[PDB]
């Protein structure tokens, strides 16, 4: 059965599935957790930061890609170096170029787009992370959810990693709210927090566990780590 | 490394209080012979964008097969291609100015002066300068070739700084640009009598005028000339 149809994935099995893109979604499904949610002027990522001992850093999950967008990461981490700095990429070309601020609904389309070439492709492997993707572009603030199959999202809010589906379902019934936070960051921010305080089980969020980043209105994309979130718990 | 065969002499252009106005004379000369005479030479991109170019014809048939493109490909998974997405004269510039250059480091030069002439999406008129070597500048008024030498100090007499833009009606300007036309068609032996013009507001936005001819000329003094000096009759 399976060790016919998952060692490559230019592989279909029987019934349509691509087994190693589902086993890299799987990747993500064990790394932390983050989420994603945003109103009409700001986008905010929050997320939880995991260590290896507690003698280590807890590894970054928010890379900025320009001064308007960024994205959070759950999953193999390298992977997500190698696409954020392809969204970097793209992004410089945009500005250099064009004189123009990339979209995020445009920055998805090429993220999906990266993605799908390593999954049709004899030797290669899809990759094994997932991202939450805010911006503030010309048409407003904007929440976008990357999956290595090459599916992207636009989305109110989200989350992705670990426990997910706790945040996902806090989101999903304070949609009407938050939503509505409009010209208040903080507010947005802890409704974010709030929001990934619903997956949490090990542990309470901490000043080294906590990674928050907002872009919006009048903010370029701006990450808060440790010191700066204390205000959020 | 080449030369120019079928050219096309001045654009010229000056910004007023709510727009510019951009125009160029109808002619393909092929070195002295006035070869073709229904030749368009300013370019709308959209309906906030006019491009006008001098120089040779075959490559200005280039730049507008690219300007074509670059809305075809605009539009591609844009749901705002008619909106907030849509091309500003900023973005057709940046683009032009960077083939240009890169075309002069290739020492393959697009053998042009360009001048893109618009009204950003906030209100902004738009209105800079690009050539065969990936030179750019901006100023209330702009002309190529040799409207650089007769048209500018006319317009300038109308916009001499930036504080006079406010001060100067689509009407005022409008007349500059015709007479300034009109002094080019005595004076350039590369003109000719035909032209078109545009304006573009940012009320009443594109207008563009095809088929204007130069009328209202001083011709009637040629009568009481005779000889070259001494010659009575």
């Amino acid at each position: 059965f399976r060790n016919n149809y998952d060692g490559d994935t230019v592989t279909f099995s029987p019934t349509g599935r691509l087994f190693q893109v589902e086993y890299a979604l799987e990747a993500i499904k064990q790394g932390s957790v983050t989420v994603g949610l945003r109103s009409n002027t700001h986008a905010v990522l929050v997320a939880l930061k995991r260590n290896a001992d507690e003698l280590s850093s807890y590894q970054k999950k928010i890379i900025k890609c320009d001064e308007h967008m960024g994205l959070s990461l759950a999953g193999l981490a390298p992977d997500a170096r190698v696409l954020s700095n392809y969204l970097r990429q793209q992004c410089n070309y945009s500005s250099l170029v064009f004189n123009r601020k990339l979209a995020v609904e445009r920055a998805g389309h090429l993220l999906c787009d990266k993605a799908q070439k390593n999954t049709q492709s004899y030797g290669g492997r899809p990759y094994g992370v997932g991202l939450l993707i805010i911006g503030y572009d010309k048409s407003g603030a904007h929440l976008l959810e990357f999956q290595p199959s090459g599916n992207v999202t636009e989305l109110y809010g989200t989350a992705i990693g670990a426990r997910s589906q706790g945040a996902k379902t806090y989101l999903e019934r304070t949609l009407d709210t938050f939503i509505k936070i409009d010209g208040n960051p903080d507010e947005l921010i802890k409704a974010g927090v709030e929001a990934i305080s619903q997956s949490l089980r090990d542990e309470s969020l901490t000043v080294d566990n906590l990674s928050i980043a907002i872009v919006g209105k009048d903010t370029p994309f701006t990450i808060y780590d440790g010191e700066a979130v204390a205000k959020y718990i | 490394t080449q030369q120019p065969i079928v050219t096309g002499t001045s654009v010229i252009s000056m910004k007023y209080d709510n727009g510019v106005i951009i125009a160029a004379d109808n002619l393909g000369s092929y070195g002295s012979l006035l070869r073709f005479n229904g030749v368009e030479r300013l370019i709308p991109v959209g309906d906030n964008t006019v491009v006008g170019i001098s120089g040779d014809i075959s490559d200005m048939q280039h730049i507008e097969r690219l300007l074509k493109d670059l809305v075809t490909e605009n539009a591609y998974d844009n749901p705002l291609a008619d909106a907030e997405e849509a091309l500003e004269p900023s973005y057709i510039f940046e683009y032009l100015a960077t083939v240009m250059y890169q075309r002069r480091s290739k020492m393959n030069p697009l053998w042009n002066a360009i001048i893109v002439a618009g009204v950003q999406s906030n209100g902004d008129q738009f209105l800079r300068y690009v050539n065969l070597l990936g030179v750019t500048y901006s100023s209330p008024t702009l002309a190529t070739g040799f409207g650089a030498h007769m048209a500018n100090p006319l317009l300038r007499k109308v916009v001499d700084r930036e504080s006079d833009i406010p001060k100067t009606t689509v009407q005022v300007a409008e007349e500059a640009i015709v007479n300034a036309m009109r002094v080019l068609y005595y004076r350039d032996a590369r003109s000719s009598r035909n032209f078109s013009l545009a304006i573009i507001d940012k009320n009443t936005g594109l207008t563009f005028k095809k088929n204007l001819q130069v009328e209202n000329m001083k011709w009637d003094f040629a009568k009481d000339i005779k000889g070259y000096g001494t010659q009575k009759i």
